[PDB]
């Protein structure tokens, strides 16, 4: 509650018109990126390793280690960099606008930053408002002004609004003549066209004004000025203070299922690798109790070794075993979802089907981080007048019949009126015929009595229904007002608690007269229900910008309105009928995909580190790593990784048309069911129990004297390669099984990773280079692959370790 | 618009393959079918293979290595006597069994310099920070610096068999072909400088345990230095406590009688490496190799579990496949 004046002469804290909706400054974007992105638990594990790595012990090249922290953090930056370039860009665009307004009764030309509160801005034909105005002066007759509020409300039409009485016969002649006008004006509310204001316009002589402004006389900031001539508004708000902003909310990022799982998953193997590091530390000292275990004649600890205190040495050893066993956790899998989330991005872009040969324009990715959040969407929030209709699109009805099929919630969350918004949702098939509606409506809500008197009736009668198809909810903008704000009333049965239960089980929720700040707190209200369900949100209007971003993922229509949701929404759609193609086909194959890449990751590297954590009690505790320094590195760069890499780019679960075909199949995958505890608890078994195979079928191979027709001892490197090449051989012979959609690229990678891994380990083992100070693994290889029985003993670990997998694969089959 | 490639549109051609339940059961069988037959062949010939362990060590009042147990600063000698009643006739090797001997110890395995064992000049003179504390003795550096090669197993093993007279017989011992032959003739050379051995290790001194120079190794020059076959095994790391280095090796003998006839045998053992301290034993190993190697029986038992319960499997799936 503020006074503004129009003549500002009576007789940056607050915005004077400079908006700015950027997340990062730009002069400080590294230090706040990287302090932000240091926080989570996942790249601050990997930051601290490195630190470690290099101070205490290496048993790699470090340079491999954190180079791939170097890249995950700048791929992050720049994507975080170009969102907020655009947000510059699009307050820039919004800023540099020439405005004309009248200082000492001059016009002047400045931008809309340097408006301030009071000033008269004169408004001519075709130009959107800088801010909102108060309604002074038009030339025209009665000062009867139409404007289309397409940016308020979704909606094209002209609406009647009055200049003040006094001051609708001024005309183009120095209205504003040093002008002592003292307007008493509430706070800013996000109330949209509900508004109370107390004018005051006094001229030289004495005059008395009662007028008491409304919502005809305010104009609101982003409508556009349609079939009306010059006009001259006052800025009674100014800048952010708006019904046009401070809906926005700002922007809270994206966050995604999988995402979430893959954390989720991430602190359970950093527990475990805790573990596992303090289970050797205390073991390890319990066997150096003995006076010869530690230090016997044949090895002794240097001097250094000797001084050393016995905490320290404790300290030391602990992360000695943490940092070999750090491979758990893969770089690479941080990496290979960056690079999956960047190429596979383009398949929606070169999709033919999303291209609408009408308007000559095809869908585009915005922002490519939710390539699988699709796949889990059961709540969809439409526009209405925008999106569902135009009247109903070419396949309107059709689409919502798929979602429905789909196990998909629907709903038609519009601004526009009662009147005419009940017509469409019988005829788009959302409501049947025989669907009664629940009118909860302003015709049917009284006061503060009877808001209570629906919500427990319904709590009654329509609760005890559970029919499913019978019972439709309406809600208006006043009601929903008063349900969610006013609720906090009754603590014992909260109004916003037994409107979650009411609209949990209908068929529809049809609203009208919804704000766009309304309709994000609808959205918002929804997500905060029994956990957090996946909201799709979709607009095609300068309003549903609320909506789109406060749900999950958002999906932008570019239509006759303009491209203003298009641009900040995460996807376009030229359709909606192309909105089941989106989400149906590329939705679940985006999903599958990354699913059961995260797991393999996982699975991968448990394989890898598993016999290196058992070859400990069979050595003396030292962290004496199992494989060669070499191999450790080479296995999540170019042995395995590329693999499952081919695999997420270009893999049909089902076959793409079949999908959609049957829409049924969007169910499966509903609940985040390849990610939850079931499939992810059977993947580490499966992996622990490889693991033991390995290490422990190569170990009771190894009690024998020889191998060899030569009877020539084998070493502790040819204990390391043919646990490695079984791991190799398993891991990825794992993922062919998986695989059921084999193309030339798929069988090249797959078979190439193993062909590459034979070819580089006769070229690293057989040539002696004089730039290694350790020649371990010379002949090694060879020596090995020159035994009849190591073959067969090969063979048999591979199919013993598959053996669970095919097991399970035959038997899931039958029953 | 859009390109219509049939990799940008997700249409490449697939194989696309649909495994059934009755498309695998066959495998199930063949498996079975190949696992049972090669797996008794594998057991079979371990139980073909003879061999024999005698433990050395002593660690027993009635062992007659006690007395070289206890501390002899002269050279202790056993005589044990063993006796066999299963006859070698194939290849018979000599190996040397050590136990509780942890030579997988990291700060044991890393404690080698293979650009000095790899016979380069300038290596030679200054071994790398790995070989400590043995990297110099004295303020002279060890030519096989490192704890591996400084701890060299350095104990004689003979055999003399005896007939129906008092009088024993020498076995003949090879002692060339034990080693690699990559690790032989490359992994491990000489100094180029030089032809008499001597010459080639002026600055460098023997470790400190080796009673005798890394140039006094073997008699021969293909043998004295770098290059002998014991010092080549013994620097090959364990890969296990428990391990066992090929020692010598007894070729088929060129007369008709079998390599090794059963009878009664003699043993002598030097006994210079206190293996007692850290609990330690040693025993030496006498086997006959087949294609495969030496007797594990652990190869020929796994194809059978896995071969039987395949097959039984196969026919377990095989039933409630055949009740629909
Ligand atoms: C014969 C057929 C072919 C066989 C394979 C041949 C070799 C193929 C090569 C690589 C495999 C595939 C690729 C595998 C990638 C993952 C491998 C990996 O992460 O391996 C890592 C090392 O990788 C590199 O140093 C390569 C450079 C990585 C960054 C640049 C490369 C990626 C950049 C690409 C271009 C940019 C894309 C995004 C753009 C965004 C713009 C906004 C190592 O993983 P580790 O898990 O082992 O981490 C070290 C470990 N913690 C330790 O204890 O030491
Ligand atoms: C065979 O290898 C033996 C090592 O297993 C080694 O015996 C060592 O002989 C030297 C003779 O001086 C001694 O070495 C250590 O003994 C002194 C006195 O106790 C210590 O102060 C030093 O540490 C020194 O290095 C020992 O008698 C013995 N080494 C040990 C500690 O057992 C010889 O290389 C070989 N023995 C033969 C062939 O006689
Ligand atoms: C080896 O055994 C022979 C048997 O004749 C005997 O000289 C003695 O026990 C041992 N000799 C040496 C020096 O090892």
């Amino acid at each position: 509650t503020r006074t503004v004046f129009v003549g500002n002469h009576p007789v940056q804290r607050f915005c004077d018109n400079r908006i700015v909706s950027s997340k990062y400054t730009l002069w400080n974007f590294l230090p706040k990126n990287l302090f932000e992105q240091f926080r989570r638990i996942a790249n601050f594990y990997f930051l601290i390793i490195f630190l470690v790595q290099v101070t205490v012990d290496t048993p790699t090249s470090p340079v491999t280690s954190g180079l791939p922290l170097f890249f995950v953090i700048t791929v992050t930056a720049i994507k975080q960099g170009y969102e907020d370039w655009l947000r510059h860009r699009a307050d820039n665009e919004v800023n540099k606008s020439t405005v004309y307004i009248i200082e000492n009764a001059k016009r002047v030309r400045k931008e809309s930053e340097k408006i301030k509160v009071g000033d008269v801005v004169e408004v001519q034909a075709d130009e959107t408002f800088p801010c909102d105005l108060i309604l002074l002066s038009s030339c025209t007759t009665d000062g009867t002004c139409y404007v289309t509020t397409a940016s308020l409300d979704g909606e094209s039409n002209c609406k009647t609004h009055y200049a003040v009485r006094d001051t609708i016969a001024l005309c183009t002649a120095e209205s504003i003549d040093t002008l002592r006008a003292a307007i008493e004006c509430e706070q800013p509310q996000p109330d949209l066209y509900k508004f109370v204001g107390r004018i005051n316009i006094y001229s030289n002589s004495l005059e008395a004004v009662a007028r008491s402004l409304g919502p005809e006389n305010l104009l609101l900031k982003g409508a556009t000025l349609k079939n009306t001539e010059k006009i001259y508004g006052v800025a009674v708000y100014t800048g952010m203070e708006t019904k046009m902003a401070l809906n926005y909310q700002g922007k809270s990022q994206k966050r995604s299922a999988v995402e979430k799982s893959i954390n989720a998953f991430l602190i359970v193997y950093l527990f475990i690798l805790l573990t596992k590091a303090a289970v050797c530390t205390t073991l390890k000292y319990v066997w150096q109790s003995t006076p010869y275990n530690d230090e016997p004649w044949y090895n002794q600890k240097t001097q250094k070794e000797r001084e050393t205190l016995k905490v320290l040495k404790m300290f030391t050893d602990f992360l000695s075993f943490m940092v070999l066993f750090n491979f758990i956790i893969p770089v690479s899998m941080y990496v290979t979802v960056e690079m999956q989330k960047f190429l596979g991005s383009f398949f929606i872009s070169w999709d033919k089907d999303f291209y609408d040969e009408e308007i000559n324009e095809g869908a585009l990715v915005n922002t490519s981080d939710l390539n699988e959040e699709l796949g889990q969407v059961d709540y969809v929030f439409t526009d209405k007048t925008g999106t569902l209709t135009e009247k109903l699109q070419d396949q309107a009805a059709e689409t919502i019949e798929a979602l429905h099929a789909a196990g998909l919630k629907v709903w038609v969350l519009t601004g526009d009126k009662m009147e005419t918004a009940k017509s469409t949702c019988y005829a788009c098939r959302l409501f049947q015929t025989n669907t009664e509606l629940l009118e909860l409506t302003t015709k049917t809500i009284e006061e503060s009595e009877r808001k209570e008197d629906r919500l427990h009736e319904l709590l009654i009668e329509y609760r005890k229904k559970l029919e499913h198809q019978e019972y439709g909810l309406i809600i208006d903008g006043s009601t929903l007002s008063l349900i969610l704000n006013s609720s906090q009333d009754s603590s014992s049965n909260n109004y916003k608690s037994i409107f979650l239960q009411i609209c949990m089980k209908c068929t529809a929720v049809l609203c009208c007269r919804m704000a766009p700040l309304q309709k994000a707190q609808i959205v918002r209200m929804v997500k905060n229900l029994k956990g957090s369900p996946i909201t799709l949100s979709i607009g095609d209007g300068a309003n549903d910008v609320s909506m789109i971003l406060e749900s999950h993922v958002g999906i932008g229509i570019k239509g006759k309105e303009g491209r203003q949701a298009a641009r900040n929404s995460d996807y376009s759609v030229p359709k909606f009928k192309h909105l089941k193609k989106l989400l149906l086909a590329h939705g679940h194959l985006y999903y599958v995909r990354i699913a059961h890449l995260v797991q393999y990751f996982f699975y991968k590297n448990l394989c890898f580190i598993l016999p290196q954590f058992l070859y400990q009690f069979f050595c003396g505790f030292s962290q004496q790593p199992l494989y060669d320094a070499a191999y450790l590195t080479m296995y999540n760069i170019c042995f395995t990784s590329l693999p499952i890499l081919a695999y997420s780019l270009l893999e049909q679960h089902i076959n793409i048309d079949t999908l959609t075909s049957d829409p049924r199949l969007y169910m499966k995958i509903s609940g985040n069911a390849m990610l939850q505890l079931g499939p992810f608890l059977y993947w580490t078994f499966l992996a622990a129990f490889e693991g033991t195979v390995f290490f422990f079928g190569t170990y009771f191979l190894f009690q024998t004297a020889s191998l060899e027709e030569n009877g020539k001892v084998y070493g502790n490197w040819t204990f390391g390669t043919i646990v490695f090449t079984v791991l190799v051989f398993t891991v990825t012979l794992k993922l062919a099984l998986d695989t059921r959609f084999w193309t030339w690229i798929n069988h090249f990678v797959i078979w190439g990773s193993l062909a590459f891994y034979v070819f580089f380990s006769f070229f690293w083992g057989g040539i002696i280079w004089p730039f290694l100070k350790q020649q371990r693994m010379y002949f090694v290889f060879a020596q090995m692959l020159s035994s009849v029985s190591t073959w067969l003993a090969i063979i048999l670990l591979i199919f013993i370790s598959l053996f669970p997998e095919i097991l399970l694969i035959v038997l899931k089959n039958v029953r | 618009r859009p390109d219509n490639t049939a990799f940008k549109q997700q249409r490449l051609p697939a194989w696309q393959p649909i495994l059934t339940a009755g498309t695998v059961l066959p495998i199930f069988f063949i498996i079975g079918l190949i696992f049972i037959p090669i797996g008794i062949g594998i057991f079979v010939t371990s139980n073909n293979i003879r061999e024999i362990e005698i433990d050395y060590t002593g660690t027993e009042p009635s062992s007659p290595c006690n007395k070289c147990l206890s501390p002899d600063v002269t050279p202790c000698f056993c005589t044990i006597n063993f006796t066999l009643e299963k006859s070698f006739e194939g290849n018979v090797f000599m190996y040397y069994g050590l136990s509780n001997f942890y030579q997988n110890h990291r700060r044991y395995v890393k404690s080698r310099d293979d650009s000095q064992l790899n016979g380069d000049s300038s290596a030679l003179l200054n071994p790398s920070k790995e070989c400590e504390p043995y990297r110099r003795n004295e303020d002279k550096p060890i030519a096989p610096c490192g704890a591996i090669a400084n701890s060299m197993f350095n104990d004689t093993l003979e055999l003399f068999l005896i007939g129906n007279d008092s009088y024993p017989i020498p076995i003949a011992l090879k002692k060339k072909g034990i080693a690699w032959w990559t690790d032989k003739n490359v992994k491990f050379r000489n100094p180029p400088g030089g032809d008499n051995l001597e010459e080639r290790f002026k600055g460098t001194t023997k470790p400190v345990n080796w009673l005798k120079p890394v140039y006094m190794l073997d008699s021969d020059p293909d043998n004295n230095g770098f290059i002998n076959e014991d010092f080549i095994v013994w620097m090959r790391t364990a890969a296990l406590p428990t391990f066992r280095k090929l020692y010598r090796l007894i070729e088929r003998k060129s007369d008709l009688h079998p390599t090794l006839p059963a009878g009664r045998y003699s043993l002598n053992v030097t006994y210079n490496y206190p293996v007692h301290y850290f609990d330690g034993r040693k025993r030496m190993i006498l086997s006959t190799i087949s294609w495969m190697g030496g007797k594990n029986p652990f190869l020929g038992i796994a194809y059978i579990a896995v071969g039987s319960i395949s097959f039984l499997l196969g026919v377990v799936l095989l039933v409630i496949n055949h009740k629909y």
